């Protein structure tokens, strides 16, 4: 299998360098290029520049020319890109695409002799502020929760900085009719989130609903089991 | 730089209906070999993009026989013969012609569904925020489709103003509709010192406001 997977998120403070990782699976980083591309949130991609695996030049756009340097690890399978003397314009998704070779894999819709497969993304915020891990409560089930014989369960993912703040179910075999949504900004300045999954009610006695939330800059990991109760 | 821009700005469709974007090119796309490299690339709200078209017509594997393209010169434009829920998002026009390789702004492809009434639930503070000394109150507006939504948090028949913040999803992948989700945020003082907590929602869907409510019951 084709599998790209990207350092978690990271904050960084104005002036310093970050650092973000590229680990491909199921093919050596040989004779596959690799491409670096920033997307500023709700706004344009920016292809920073290439790097090729075998020796080859690699480019970098004029913008990053002087901050940016790529590297690999050949051994890992991992390529590295590290933008200095960050500034706040600085805070936005970073991408790797394995633009190269052949994937061979399938990876649900095969890529084949396509070259392209994207990173996940890593989220970089340029900031002096103070890390603050979330706080997660439950939004349990109720009376007030049921329409229809379907009942709504979640998690509220209160007062954390910065933004990327990862929401799974039932350590990710819970997907359907699960929404999270957008974060919101408290006047504080720290941001808070909520996670809702409707089920249904019969299963509320059967069924175990746990949230996974991961604040990778606070390094929380945190599993609050939802359960019903009370109105 | 090349410059990359996309024509349509955002798009309202209907399901099963066709779809074009295009992309405008400041210089020519060909090459110093001979050919064209252009690529098209959708990217599904929250998503890394996916590569769909490379060169004007050129497919990438195991991407649908509906998307197609076409291009001359400098103008190029993406076409989806019939479009699903599935396909919502936003299209970027890529160029690996010239360095450095250039993107188009963008363009956000939504869906026009017929109207969806939200389900309106209310989930009450729970202790252990009460303990760290505050109590948020939250209502949740699932499955709606049009995006227009009014939420209204009412304390004791008591209309409140600020102390609440919302957030509206991306349009659903499989839906096409929305959902929308309201917190109201109180000390636990504050909390404590009334009996009725309710949010009334009011949407087009909705044949008269629906209020959804509970008794603090200390809790």
């Amino acid at each position: 299998q084709v599998r790209v997977v990207q350092s978690g998120a990271e904050v960084k403070n104005p002036g310093a360098s970050v650092k973000v990782s590229c680990k491909v699976s199921g093919y050596t980083l040989t004779e596959l290029s690799i491409h670096w591309v920033r997307q500023a949130p709700g706004n344009g991609l920016e292809w920073m520049g290439g790097f090729d695996p075998e020796d080859g030049e690699t480019i970098y756009a004029q913008k990053f020319q002087g901050r940016v340097t790529m590297t690999e690890d050949t051994s890992t399978d991992t390529a590295y890109m590290e933008l200095s003397s960050l500034r706040s314009d600085d805070t936005a998704v970073y991408y790797c695409a394995t633009a190269g070779a052949i994937t061979g894999t399938p990876r649900n819709f095969y890529y084949y002799y396509g070259m392209d497969v994207w990173g996940q993304g890593t989220t970089v915020t340029v900031s002096s502020a103070s890390t603050k891990g979330p706080s997660v409560f439950p939004l349990a089930p109720s009376s007030k929760s049921t329409s229809g014989g379907t009942a709504a369960l979640g998690c509220l993912v209160k007062d954390y900085f910065p933004e990327p703040v990862t929401v799974s179910w039932n350590s990710g075999a819970l997907t359907s009719g699960v929404h999270t949504f957008p974060a919101v900004l408290q006047s504080s300045g720290l941001y808070s989130l909520s996670s809702v999954v409707t089920v249904p009610s019969s299963s509320l006695g059967t069924q175990t609903y746990i949230c996974n939330v991961n604040h990778k800059p606070s390094n929380t990991k945190v599993d609050k089991k939802v359960e019903p109760k009370s109105c | 730089d090349i410059v990359m821009t996309q024509t349509p700005l955002s798009s309202p469709v209907t399901l099963g209906q066709p779809a074009s974007i295009s992309c405008r090119s400041s210089q020519s796309l060909v090459h110093s070999d001979g050919n064209t490299y252009l690529s098209w690339l959708q990217q599904r709200p929250g998503q890394p993009p996916r590569l769909l078209i490379y060169k004007i017509s050129n497919r990438f594997s195991g991407v649908p026989d509906r998307f197609s393209g076409s291009g001359a010169g400098t103008d190029f434009t993406l076409k989806i013969s019939r479009v699903e829920a599935e396909d919502v998002g936003v299209y970027y026009c890529m160029q690996v012609t010239q360095f450095p390789y250039t993107f188009g702004q963008g363009t956000k492809l939504e869906i026009k569904r017929t109207v969806a009434a939200p389900s309106v639930f209310i989930f009450p503070p729970s202790d252990e925020q009460l303990k760290s000394g505050t109590a948020s109150v939250v209502c949740l507006l699932n499955n709606f489709y049009p995006r227009e939504a009014k939420v209204q948090w009412k304390v004791d028949n008591a209309l409140q103003s600020g102390n609440s913040q919302e957030s509206v999803t991306e349009q659903d992948s499989k839906d096409s509709t929305y959902s929308l989700s309201s917190t109201l945020t109180l000390s636990k003082a504050d909390y404590e010192k009334h009996k009725v907590y309710a949010c009334e929602v009011t949407h087009q869907g909705l044949s008269s406001p629906v209020t959804k409510s509970f008794n603090r019951g200390e809790c």
